[PDB]
């Protein structure tokens, strides 16, 4: 029905660092979008089709911490700026959109849903523009169509005087492509 | 080089609920 | 800590809903009247009384959070009832929308004041009243969120 | 009499 989201924090700075190094994450996993961090940075990773995806410009070739030690990427496509690990035990996966709608909804790291109008294959504009600091940490977040299906992954922002009006995204089809 | 770490999650599939007391 | 955007409210006789939008807890004049809302510091007076539009608002209470006004102009709405059921409503005009799937009258009883959400879960309006044909509700009247926005100046 | 708040609804389903 309507898209609504909530955030829960599962680790603090100290625990994250230890975990980054041990590469062992024992915590249970839930939800469709994971909030992820490195040493320098935080972003989002979306689970689509059993795979947890995010942007390359954040994850690099990095492994993901898991209950069984580090886990290696399953897909790495530098040109697409896409990376994927097998989706954690207990996450849930988004369905790729097939309605071709132009009314998009970006899900931010603060668990807000913001309207976005499609204007191309890989670009959309914010109906209510926002401060760039608000979108900070949201790269990798999903863009849903009105049925809550994944249309794409937020990749980059077009900002002007610190205010963001459009967002570039990796479209789901590029995921499927990357999957072959 | 460090592993990427899950530090939190966003849940899309929760639906409206009455807050338990 | 978990905050609610929708409050289930009562007067001595009736029981209905209130929705928090922009820091104001809004509901229907036909349920609240000019009443004050309770608080642990004693009664709190309405910030807004708009008899014309069937609208009333107090400052958002504690344990509350605000909904964002819809800005996507969509027509696929969702009504939330006091039982937390969600029912799709297709928008007909400014203040009216029709159920996609009609329901007995009582299924909506006590839900006025509740929100009508767009696909983003942003607030499109407050459910104002059930439009009935012999015990069956097939449509709804609502206060458009813009009325609330303008009432604020 | 006052309007009293009898319960709350979280639209996201967020648990305790
Ligand atoms: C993604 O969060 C974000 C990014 C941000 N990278 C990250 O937060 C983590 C993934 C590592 C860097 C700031 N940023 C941008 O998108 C900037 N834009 C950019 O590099 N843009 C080009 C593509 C189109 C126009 C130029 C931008 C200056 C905010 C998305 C918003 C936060
Ligand atoms: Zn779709
Ligand atoms: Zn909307």
């Amino acid at each position: 029905a309507p898209i609504t989201a909530y955030a829960q924090q599962t680790r603090g700075l100290l625990g994250c660092i230890i975990t980054s190094l041990t590469g062992r994450d024992k915590n249970q996993v839930e939800g469709e979008v994971q909030i992820v961090s490195t040493a320098t940075q935080t972003f989002l990773a979306t689970c689509i089709n059993g795979v947890c995806w995010t942007v390359y410009h954040g994850a690099g070739t990095r492994t993901i911490a898991s209950p069984k030690g580090p886990v290696i990427q399953m897909y790495t496509n530098v040109d697409q700026d896409l990376v994927g690990w097998p989706a954690p035990q207990g996450s849930r996966s988004l369905t790729p959109c097939t309605c071709g709608s132009s009314d998009l909804y970006l899900v931010t790291r603060h668990a807000d849903v913001i309207p976005v109008r499609r204007r191309g294959d890989s670009r959309g504009s914010l109906l209510s523009p926002r401060p760039i600091s608000y979108l900070k940490g949201s790269s990798g977040g999903p863009l849903l169509c009105p049925a809550g299906h994944a249309v794409g992954l937020f990749r980059a922002a077009v900002c002007t005087r610190g205010v963001t009006k459009a967002v570039d995204f990796i479209p789901v089809e590029n995921l499927e492509t990357t999957m072959r | 080089k460090g592993s990427v770490v899950i530090v939190g999650r966003i849940v899309l599939s929760g639906k409206p609920a009455i807050i338990p007391k």
